[PDB]
RNA sequence: AAACUUUCAACAACGGAUCUCUUGGUUCUCGCAUCGAUGAAGAACGCAGCGAAAUGCGAUACGUAAUAUGAAUUGCAGAUAUUCGUGAAUCAUCGAAUCUUUGAACGCACAUUGCGCCCUCUGGUAUUCCGGAGGGCAUGCCUGUUUGAGCGUCGUUU
RNA sequence: UAACGAGAUUCCCACUGUCCCUAUCUACUAUCUAGCGAAACCACAGCCAAGGGAACGGGCUUGGCAGAAUCAGCGGGGAAAG
RNA sequence: UGCUGUAAAGCUGGGUCGAACGGCCUCUAGUGCAGAUCUUGGUGGUAGUAGCAAAUAUUCAAAUGAGAACUUUGAAGACUGAAGUGGGGAAAGGUUCCAUGUCAACAGCAGUUGGACAUGGGUUAGUCGAUCCUAAGAGAUGGGGAAGCUCCGUUUCAACGUGCUUGAUUUUUCAGGCCAACCAUCGAAAGGGAAUCCGGUUAAAAUUCCGGAACUUGGAUAUGGAUUCUUCACGGCAACGUAACUGAAUGUGGAGACGUCGGCGUGAGCCCUGGGAGGAGUUAUCUUUUCUUCUUAACAGCUUAUCACCCUGGAAUUGGUUUAUCCGGAGAUGGGGUCUUAUGGCUGGAAGAGCGCGGUAAUUUUGCCGCGUCCGGUGCGCUUACGACGGUCCUUGAAAAUCCACAGGAAGGAAUAGUUUUCAUGCCAAGUCGUACUCAUAACCGCAGCAGGUCUCCAAGGUUAACAGCCUCUAGUUGAUAGAAUAAUGUAGAUAAGGGAAGUCGGCAAAAUAGAUCCGUAACUUCGGGAUAAGGAUUGGCUCUAAGGAUCGGAACGAUCAACUUAGAACUGGUACGGACAAGGGGAAUCUGACUGUCUAAUUAAAACAUAGCAUUG
RNA sequence: AAUAGGGUGAAGCCAGAGGAAACUCUGGUGGAGGCUCGUAGCGGUUCUGACGUGCAAAUCGAUCGUCGAAUUUGGGUAUAGG
RNA sequence: GCGAGAGACCGAUAGCGAACAAGUACAGUGAUGGAAAGAUGAAAAGAACUUUGAAAAGAGAGUGAAAAAGUACGUGAAAUUG
């Protein structure tokens, strides 16, 4: 809701910042195995449980 | 006809969420939030509304001059005129009878 | 109406985030965590749940201080500073 | 079986009394020097309805003998007590309706209410509307008084115990039928959760000793021993007799 | 007779068996004894020139000091970076530090980034009000210090 | 036992496609096309009659027969599925 | 490709492939699969099959694009129809918001579009909330249990103040004076509660920003006024008035602070309507016409009221008086006043704003100029607020923080000067967290963009009893795979000659009745009912008639103004007329439960449960 | 916090008519009730309708019960597995 | 727990649940439950360039020992399929 606690809004800020694609220069590193960010989250699909 | 919305987050018709409908200089019909109606100061003896005393919500009495909150008489803003009159007459008559019962007791403490 | 219609009436959280373990097991009305037992002084743990001990024990976090006790012990719990060689 | 409704009441979860609207505990004054040796005078300020009570209560203002203060007491209103009446309490108080006197200071045949079982407990006997205690006699040598209680029992109380002269107001309430389930609903809505009552014979054997059967019937004697245990005491407990009361008792 | 159906082979699919590996696991043996109110284990939130995670760290934030070593780091970029040297990189080592909000968690409280009080300094015409910086105020128990209470009680004076 | 009843029952009036005894009409399907595209189920499979047989066969024995590939319906059988 | 062995199997030719592997003598075992409704993974037939059919509905053109049933714009046709498909919020979600780009996946067709994907941007508060209070309740302490995890208890068998208020002192020491019933703390974004409004502004924020105009609390503090030589003001018979106009400990009160229903009254907003000043539409004909703008916030001053109260006076020939019958020698009617300011009026705020027009500037950031923005009326109208009343209960309808007044009389006070921030004006400050968006036939929960579920505010015209149904205005949508046909069987809906329950377990389903006015209404009855019993008549349109009121004028009369109700008559028509919509079938009996009420969420709503009443027991 | 619009017409009150009295009759007014028709709401009777690999692990449609109180409902709070 | 050495052990459906950003993703109100997932090549040398196509891609070409190794990557069985 619009009326939210600070602790809630801080969890939602971290949840927004973790929901980004992989930076592409990381795939060029030697012995790199990560092809994409495997921990993506859509708002309608998986809920935060906060 | 224009329709209005609450201006605050409270969506319920509670005692503190009463609204009036007001037309603004912009030609608009908006909701104006109405404060709860003040109750009248009442007599401590009979409970009737005291004359000459402003009807305010309790915190508003702190911010108003003294002539609004009292009446120039004994027990002015606390008791009504008739209850003060009855207190005065009762006090006088009862103390008079106390003197009468004392002198009478001294009259029966010297003959019986 | 105990299935789909009744499942539509779920908007009142029984649990919120715990301050000790951050898990969303803090019962609001009981004021207790079903996971770590907060605000009790001790941590909630049972011998009938060994996997639960696995999930939250030493080594599952940072060990920001126990990391180095072995390395300080191996040097006899040194006091002072290293001396530069001539 | 299951824990029965008799036994669920002691835990007092949903069976506590609904006391939000109650106007205070009705008590006599604390027995003090003024009441023990002379009398103290108070004035009736209010006569009010106490939810859950058939008897009105009287709010009576007394002066504090030791500090500059007013003490408001909650008395059970005797019938005939009015607002502005002066109430006198003590050993030397006069025999007027509403006055609080020791039992020994009241002659035989005195009708008294809110009587103390023990000296200073502030009223135990005859507190409901229309009820009272009759003073039967005195035993000044042993300092004892014989009284008759609303149930018809004779009791021996200390003559120092206090009571209020008159009958408790609000009597005759039971004379009118309630006529409706809703009236009983509103009656117990401010008393406690004891209504409505399901008959135990209408339950299953888990729920009650009377439950079960291919007809509704108790099956065994509904007179239960006094020495029976919780979960068994459903019915007529320690009944000396049963059936329609015929003749005098 | 085509088509179609079925079988087989070749090639192509589908799928991921088989083979071969292996910084993992499992089990046995040997040696050692080291958490925390000097704030642990754990949690939350942050921190990189360009990073989401894992790993590391704490506003000194993928780290500061020190010792050792001795020319890198590297996906790209870049020195007010470096090379016969107080000198690149390095959880190599590690003895000095920093260590947010918390947590046994300690001023009170906590579904709140809620509310105090004390000391010093400082800004606002201020011992009192408002702001800021730093340092403090939990409980049980032990030893001691000081201040006390009780006709519990000793001595003395009317 | 007045009143009340989505309670059970009988009769009467009104009413009518409930019926005699069916017919016609509308929309949406079904149908055909483009696109999209599951599931139940599946020993192998799938024409009958008699026989014998675990005493009611798709298969066995003896007969009738028997000609590609199929579409819409259908509910006899698969002692159909769950 | 073959060979060997009865066999389990061994060997070999060719192809593929890329790093290890075998024979023999022995050792060892987690050592051989067709099944276990076996396990895990993978794959078929079914099968291009079932299906993608609720919520009225789409069409033409242009633009964009490789590509348009589905995107955008225009034109049209529709719907939701103010108890909305409109405009907001609470819970819940968490970036879904906005712009740009964009189509691999997802949007069960498509896709240039999207709540998808990518990159950025975005949430501004002293006044709105939280924060504080207490509610049901939760829960430390002192204690008491318990082996203990911990349990009880909430002031309890407690030596319970990190007390305050002053005169200070500058001696950074003090002197005291009062109190310590109760009082840890947590517990409401719907209860209680200090204070803000209007206009404008963004792609997306606004009671938060900009402009203007206020307000509260805390602090500081001077000037003016007020007051004092009768020290702590005057006036009024009084109700009481005022710019102010000492007041400690302690005490007493008030506000906070309170159900529900009924009619009445007043206001506000909305609805309706006349004139005038503008704009748009219709114009074959008619229409001085149809639609539309004409507005005024918080705040300040003056004024304004039912009720209540005061003074006068002394009442039966009882009077006053409400829609509702209550009041008066405990002082009515009459006459004169006082008060609360709820609510309205005037003025300031404020026309400078906003709105409506006309004339011009320009790639143009953005405008500039002129005119107008005025005066009324109406009501069983609707909604809502308030008021004075009345009814109701074996039901009487929170608490606390907080604020004020009063009682009391401590202390301190003037003359060459004294006091006070409850009068006016002036100075300073107001921290922290939330604030975007959705709130649902796609932003929540039901595995999902699910016909389910999920609390609440505002509410136009016509018809009507009606906030029902039906049509429409503002606003919003036009979303739900589509095209072509129109067999059977369906699903939803209609109609049917004559008969009229013969159907069937059973009138199941359907039909019939239905609004309003008038007439008429049985048994039985607990006298309340039954009852809309049963059973009849009428109803349109048009043209008239009559009745029913208000305010003024000194009158059984004139003047002016005004609402829709009721009744009667004539005429009229394919005898129609509650013309759609909306809308009881009825009666005679038996069984059973008295009634209203309640339960087997998801097969049983009943005669079961409850119930009032009655009785028994402790 | 929420609950259109009607019907019926309880006490109390006003007036008239009759009566010697004890008292009776009539017309208004008034607005009672776990009253009644009927929306919203709450419920869930029947079609034993649709659907029954559903829109849905209980829905959809018509029909129906009730609709001012033992009413409906949000939030807070309490009760926890013999 | 810390540090080591081993084995007639298992060899990615095995061995710990986890050889990998594994007690991870994800579910559940909650206590708890809890996966799947290793392998191009010696070296990215990860296919410049031309051409058809709106694009994805295709066809030539190019690198490589091999493209019968193209990240949908060693080998590449069977079911099933052209
Ligand atoms: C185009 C819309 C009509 C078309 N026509 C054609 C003629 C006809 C004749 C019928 O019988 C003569 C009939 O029987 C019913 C139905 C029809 C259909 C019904 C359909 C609407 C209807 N579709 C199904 C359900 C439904 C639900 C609603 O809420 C709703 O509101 C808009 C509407 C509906
Ligand atoms: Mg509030
Ligand atoms: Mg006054
Ligand atoms: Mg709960
Ligand atoms: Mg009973
Ligand atoms: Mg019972
Ligand atoms: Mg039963
Ligand atoms: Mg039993
Ligand atoms: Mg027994
Ligand atoms: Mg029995
Ligand atoms: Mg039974
Ligand atoms: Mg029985
Ligand atoms: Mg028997
Ligand atoms: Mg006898
Ligand atoms: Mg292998
Ligand atoms: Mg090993
Ligand atoms: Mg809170
Ligand atoms: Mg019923
Ligand atoms: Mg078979
Ligand atoms: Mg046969
Ligand atoms: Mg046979
Ligand atoms: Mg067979
Ligand atoms: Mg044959
Ligand atoms: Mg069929
Ligand atoms: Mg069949
Ligand atoms: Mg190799
Ligand atoms: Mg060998
Ligand atoms: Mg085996
Ligand atoms: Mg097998
Ligand atoms: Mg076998
Ligand atoms: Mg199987
Ligand atoms: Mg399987
Ligand atoms: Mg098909
Ligand atoms: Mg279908
Ligand atoms: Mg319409
Ligand atoms: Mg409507
Ligand atoms: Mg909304
Ligand atoms: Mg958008
Ligand atoms: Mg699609
Ligand atoms: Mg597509
Ligand atoms: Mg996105
Ligand atoms: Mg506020
Ligand atoms: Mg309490
Ligand atoms: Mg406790
Ligand atoms: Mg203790
Ligand atoms: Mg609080
Ligand atoms: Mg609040
Ligand atoms: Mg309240
Ligand atoms: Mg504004
Ligand atoms: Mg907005
Ligand atoms: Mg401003
Ligand atoms: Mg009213
Ligand atoms: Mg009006
Ligand atoms: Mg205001
Ligand atoms: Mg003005
Ligand atoms: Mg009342
Ligand atoms: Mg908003
Ligand atoms: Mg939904
Ligand atoms: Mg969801
Ligand atoms: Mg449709
Ligand atoms: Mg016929
Ligand atoms: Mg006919
Ligand atoms: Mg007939
Ligand atoms: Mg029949
Ligand atoms: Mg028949
Ligand atoms: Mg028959
Ligand atoms: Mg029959
Ligand atoms: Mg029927
Ligand atoms: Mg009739
Ligand atoms: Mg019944
Ligand atoms: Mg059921
Ligand atoms: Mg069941
Ligand atoms: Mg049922
Ligand atoms: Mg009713
Ligand atoms: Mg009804
Ligand atoms: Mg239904
Ligand atoms: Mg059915
Ligand atoms: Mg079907
Ligand atoms: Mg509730
Ligand atoms: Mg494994
Ligand atoms: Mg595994
Ligand atoms: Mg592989
Ligand atoms: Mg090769
Ligand atoms: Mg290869
Ligand atoms: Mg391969
Ligand atoms: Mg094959
Ligand atoms: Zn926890």
């Amino acid at each position: 809701p619009s009326q939210k606690s600070f602790r809630t809004k801080q969890k939602l800020a971290k949840a927004q910042k973790q929901n980004r694609p992989l930076p592409q220069w990381i795939r060029l590193r030697t012995d790199n195995k990560i092809r994409y960010n495997a921990k993506r989250r859509h708002w309608r699909r998986t809920k935060l449980g906060i | 006809a224009q329709r209005v919305t609450y201006r605050r987050r409270n969506p319920y018709n509670t005692r503190s969420n009463k609204i009036k409908v007001v037309k603004t200089p912009g030609g608009k019909l908006v909701a104006q939030h109405v404060k709860k109606a003040a109750s009248r100061v009442k007599c401590g003896d009979c409970g009737s509304a005291l004359a000459g005393i402003s009807t305010l919500r309790p915190r508003q009495y702190a911010q108003v001059s003294k002539t609004h909150k009292t009446v120039q008489r004994a027990y002015g803003g606390s008791r009504c005129a008739n209850c003060v009159k009855e207190r005065i007459v009762r006090a006088f008559l009862i103390e008079e009878q106390k003197i009468v019962k004392r002198v009478l007791k001294e009259q029966q403490d010297k003959e019986k | 109406g105990k299935g789909t219609p009744s499942l539509g009436k779920r908007h009142n959280k029984s649990h919120t985030l715990c301050n000790r373990c951050g898990r969303r097991s803090f019962h609001v009305q009981k004021k207790t965590c079903s996971s770590c037992g907060y605000p009790a002084a001790k941590m909630r743990s049972h011998n009938w749940a060994l996997k639960a001990k696995r999930r939250r024990t030493t080594g599952t976090g940072r060990m920001a201080y126990l990391k180095h006790v072995t390395r300080r012990f191996k040097n006899g719990f040194q006091t002072g500073v290293a001396k530069a060689q001539t | 079986g299951r824990v029965i409704r008799n036994q669920r009441k002691g835990a007092g979860s949903i069976f506590t009394s609904h006391t939000r609207l109650r106007k205070g505990a009705a008590k006599l004054r604390t027995l003090d020097y003024a009441e023990r040796h002379g009398y103290i005078r108070g004035v009736v300020k209010q006569i009010i309805h106490d939810p859950g009570r058939g008897a009105p209560l009287a709010k009576v203002a007394f002066r504090d003998p030791y500090k500059y203060k007013l003490r408001e007491e909650t008395f059970i209103a005797n019938e005939g007590v009015y607002t502005g009446q002066f109430i006198y309490a003590g050993k030397k108080a006069s025999l007027n309706v509403g006055n609080i006197l020791p039992l020994g200071a009241c002659p035989e045949g005195t009708i008294v209410s809110n009587v103390e079982e023990k000296v200073g407990d502030r009223g135990a006997l005859g507190r409901t509307s229309g009820n009272y205690v009759i003073i039967i006699g005195h035993n000044p040598d042993e300092n004892k008084t014989r009284v008759k209680l609303p149930s018809g029992a004779k009791k021996i109380i200390s003559s120092d115990a206090r009571g209020v002269i008159g009958v408790v107001a609000g009597g005759g309430r039971i004379d009118k039928p309630l006529l409706k389930a809703g009236r009983a609903f509103h009656k117990y809505k401010v008393k406690r959760n004891s209504w409505p009552k399901t008959r135990g014979v209408a339950m299953n054997p888990v729920d009650h000793p009377h439950g079960g059967g291919n007809h509704q019937h108790i099956g065994k004697a509904s007179t239960i021993s006094r020495g029976a245990v919780s979960g068994q005491k459903a019915g007529l407990i320690a009944a000396r007799r049963t059936g329609l009361l015929r003749g005098t008792q």
